[PDB]
RNA sequence: GUAGGGGAGCGUUCAGUCCGCGGAGAAGCCAUACCGGAAGGAGUGGUGGAGCCGACUGAAGUGCGGAUGCCGGCAUGAGUAACGAUAAAAGAAGUGAGAAUCUUCUUCGCCGUAAGGACAAGGGUUCCUGGGGAAGGGUCGUCCGCCCAGGGAAAGUCGG
RNA sequence: GCGAGAGCUAACUUCCGUAGCCGAGAGGGAAACAACCCAGACCAUCAGCUAAGGUCCCUAAAUGAUCGCUCAGUGGUUAA
RNA sequence: AAAGGUGAAAAGAACCCCGGGAGGGGAGUGAAAGAGAACCUGAAACCGUGGACUUACAAGCAGUCAUGGCACCUUAUGCG
């Protein structure tokens, strides 16, 4: 051990299993639906699902469940018929804007906002548990 | 005139969105190229549906 | 100079925030509705804490009147016939006399038969 | 409670234009990719047209060169196409289904001859 | 025990002293079943990375749930209502990481005292070429009046 | 509540007297209920006695004892 | 009008992986990348993911008291 900055240099922080689609613009409300499905079963599947999934939001959960297979098998030297989601989840986004609307309390009234908020992450693992 | 009276909470709310929940393509592996399409559709990836049909 | 509220009142609604636990939805959460919460809490927790005496008074009595009628007499009876014996001061809780160890109770029951006829 | 034989989609001019256009057109073509109603509707439409050709006449042909609006495609579907159908009880059509769709999210279909 | 009066005090910024603590880690933030008659105050554990408790005295922009209070942020209404004229569109072909929407062909419907054409005012490179795909476009986007770069505008007689 | 006026010897009325409560009063009773009945809460107690009120079951406490009444659900709506 | 902060120092991330991209995962530099250019801390509202105990005859200012079940034992086997 010895204390917190030794703990701190001796060891470089790994992340197996995991990647994160950070920023794309989308509700994560929406793509929660998506991913719900996905969550739990065998990144084979997985991507089959992905595939046929007639929502738009499928498109970059499964651009990024295979950049986090991608990560599994390169990275953490993985068995990729072992690999399954061990987890998946949305949230967040800097909900964007121009602030182009200046509001002076009326007019245009309140429109708008649209949310930049997917940050889209899935992480593998292997079963095991057979 | 008609507006909401309060807020609905957390809890009455997602219990609202109960129902949302997707249901995800129930799929089976084509016969033919090995890969898995949609019943009573054409496999997308040979093109194959008894026999063959779309070129891909 | 000035004075910042910095750090002052965050301090004190972590405080009435923390003492908000299991409580329901909004409560447990937001602060105003938490401290107003506890509010009507301080209410209920002195006045009950005042109260629950007299709940345990008619826990007890219920009991001591019950075993007393298994045996043919009430609790009017049978305080009645016990007291009516300076014999037994012995009043606080007897319930559990009645409801763990019944020839005991029994034996009181007949005291205070002797001291009626 | 609604009920009837006929589907449209768009108005009363429109359904038979919209019609004409994609029979002329499966019977240019041979084979065409469409929305999957619009192809099931195209079906019956298009096949009572292949029996109109059928049988030879003049009177047939000037029946068809009503739906059918191309000199060649009338010449096409009836001597070419319509002979090439004899001992056929009638229908062919047939109707496959591809799939899914990415901007409006509708399932399509091929119509073949 | 309400206005109201009286008494003791808690906490916060600054200042002067006093004592000190901190890279083997300050304040701040996080949790917590301990202490105190209350305001409150410590114990240790997790965050942090450059400073800071304790004591005495003094000075205050010194204590928030309210004011349809102020700035901000984020909810509910909800994946609802809408997507801005009921002049319909259709197939093939092309390109591309991806096309209902961009390109081409062939048809279709619409204006045609216009919904065509030319100027004035006003706008200010919006024109053309080659790119580009963040945002802007009410969907999409390979596309654009958006983004980048380069080019383009010629007068003795027209208007001044 | 009492003692008067205005009022209709009406008003959860209005205006003076007069005690008490509410106001600024929590606790028990009156099903619920500012004022009414009992009683003014310094703090702790899984101890005891009582007040108004109650002691068939919802609820603690006699389904008490003795002499009547009332057969109407009077009780638990008013009068000539 | 609002609008400040990598790091001591640019050493500001060669190279590799998924992807058109955005974005991230390694490697490397660094005391630290628990500093990565949406670069000091990073509260709260607010959205999620996993877990523990729970809930589909019950009339609910969300609490309060009393007991039982269940789970957990760093101010912590007890008045928890
Ligand atoms: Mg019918
Ligand atoms: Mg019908
Ligand atoms: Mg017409
Ligand atoms: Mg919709
Ligand atoms: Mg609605
Ligand atoms: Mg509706
Ligand atoms: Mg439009
Ligand atoms: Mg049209
Ligand atoms: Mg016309
Ligand atoms: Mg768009
Ligand atoms: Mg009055
Ligand atoms: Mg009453
Ligand atoms: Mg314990």
């Amino acid at each position: 051990f010895r204390n917190k900055k030794q703990r701190k240099q001796q060891v470089k922080l790994r992340k197996p299993g995991f990647a994160v689609a950070k920023y794309v613009r989308m509700s994560p409300r929406k793509v929660r639906l998506v991913v719900d499905v996905i969550r739990g079963k065998s990144v084979q599947d997985a991507e089959d699902l992905l595939r046929f999934i007639p929502r738009s939001a499928s498109e970059p959960v499964a651009k990024v469940l295979n950049s986090a297979k991608a990560n599994a098998l390169h990275n953490d030297e993985m068995l990729e018929d072992r690999l399954f989601v061990k987890e998946a989840y949305v949230d967040a986004g800097p909900t964007l804007k121009r602030l182009i609307p200046r509001v002076p309390r009326a007019r245009g009234s309140a429109n708008i906002i649209k949310k930049r908020t997917s940050h889209i992450t899935i992480i593998v693992a292997e079963k095991g548990n057979k | 005139h008609p507006v909401p009276k309060k807020k609905t909470s957390k809890s009455k709310r997602d219990m609202r969105r109960s129902h949302h929940a997707l249901t995800a393509p129930n799929l089976t592996e084509c016969p033919q190229c090995h890969g898995k399409k949609l019943s009573h559709h054409i496999c997308p990836n040979c093109g194959y549906y008894d026999g063959r049909q779309v070129l891909a | 100079p000035r004075a910042k509220t910095g750090i002052v009142r965050r301090r004190r609604h972590k405080k009435v925030l923390k003492r908000a636990k299991g409580f329901w939805g909004s409560r447990s959460k937001q602060y105003r509705n938490a401290f107003q919460t506890l509010l009507n809490a301080a209410t209920y927790e002195y006045r009950d804490r005042r109260n629950k005496k007299r709940d345990f008074r008619r826990l007890w009595i219920q009991r001591i009147n019950a075993g007393a009628r298994l045996h043919g007499m009430n609790y009017s009876t049978f305080i009645n016939g016990l007291k009516r014996a300076n014999i037994d001061l012995n009043r606080k809780v007897l319930a559990d006399i009645a409801a763990r160890e019944p020839e005991a109770f029994k034996a009181l029951v007949d005291a205070s038969r002797n001291a009626r006829q | 409670h609604g009920k009837a034989g006929r589907k449209l989609n768009r108005n009363s001019s429109a359904r038979v234009a919209l019609a004409r256009a994609q029979a002329t057109a499966l019977l240019r073509e041979g084979r065409i990719q469409t929305t999957l109603t619009k192809a099931k509707e195209l079906r019956p439409f298009v096949e009572q047209l292949i029996t109109t050709a059928k049988g030879g006449d003049l009177h047939s042909r000037r029946l068809v060169a009503q739906d059918i609006h191309d000199k060649d495609v009338v010449r096409k579907v009836m001597d070419e196409v319509a002979p090439k159908y004899a001992e056929r009880p009638g229908g062919y059509t047939r109707i496959l289904r591809v799939g899914t769709r990415r901007g409006d999210g509708v399932t399509m279909a091929l119509i073949e001859l």
